[PDB]
């Protein structure tokens, strides 16, 4: 989940 | 649905896509031929001080971006999926035809009574290191704002999503547009706080390709935005500072  | 930290209210609606009734309306509105298939009018995701300065994204704001019916098609097209009563218009800007791939420049709809977000310019990049940083995430939300699939000719696409960590958050809209067997294009803007700072950070990036210039990529990667991005060259590029009220 964690998206750049 | 409703998320809240502080002064921070957090507020996303998910519902069905708008009837055909309120499309042609908001259409002809908007001087577009139509809307895209799937339209969330009444999705949003949105981002609000106590103070009643915010921002949000909608998919009606995103429309209004989208180059509308110049009247080119019927020189283009033998034949158009729909007519539209032209656009009044026009800007200083060069005249182009109307694409039916509602490419969208959108980076979200500023929010406030009187108080509001301050739009400057800056140097600063949304730094990847504080990005690449895993502290736990407090709230995660993702909402569809519309989707077309160009008459079974590929995708059309506008979403984004939030992680909320203890003293940060992290927003991503983006535009997902691939043409079978032409191009993919992707338009992304990138949303960034850190608690302390009395600013956001905005980063607007649009990408594109002809997928005959991805050919040595695996296919499999064409309907994945998050894999084939980094293979889609840069052609804008944006970053501005979102300045808090006094
Ligand atoms: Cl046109
Ligand atoms: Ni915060």
């Amino acid at each position: 989940l964690y998206f750049q | 649905g409703h998320m809240a930290s502080g002064p921070w209210k957090l507020t996303a609606s998910k519902t069905h896509i708008m009837k055909s009734a309120d499309v042609e309306k908001l259409a002809d509105e908007l001087h577009m031929p139509s809307l895209p298939e799937m339209m969330f009018g009444d999705n949003v995701l949105r981002i609000q001080h106590g103070s009643g300065f915010g921002i949000e994204f909608n998919a009606t704001d995103a429309l209004r971006c989208v180059n509308n019916y110049q009247g080119m098609l019927k020189v283009a097209c033998a034949e158009e999926w729909q007519e539209s009563r032209t656009e009044g218009e026009h800007s200083k800007e060069v005249i182009k035809p109307y694409d039916w791939t509602y490419t969208t420049d959108y980076k979200g709809t500023l929010l406030g009574e009187s108080l509001k977000l301050k739009v400057v310019p800056t140097t600063d990049h949304i730094d990847t290191e504080k990005l690449k940083a895993r502290e736990q995430i407090k709230f995660f939300e993702e909402v569809l704002l519309f989707e077309d699939e160009l008459h079974d000719h590929g995708v059309s696409s506008l979403s984004v999503k939030i992680r909320v960590m203890p003293s940060s958050f992290f927003l991503l809209l983006r535009f997902f547009l691939r043409i079978d067997g032409v191009l993919i294009r992707m338009n992304d803007t990138r949303l960034y706080h850190e608690a302390d700072k009395t600013y956001m950070l905005r980063e607007y990036t649009s990408r594109e390709s002809k997928i005959s210039s991805l050919m040595h990529v695996p296919p499999s990667l064409f309907t994945e935005p998050n894999e084939i991005s980094q293979y889609l060259p840069i052609k804008e590029a944006v970053c501005e500072k979102l300045i808090f009220p006094e």
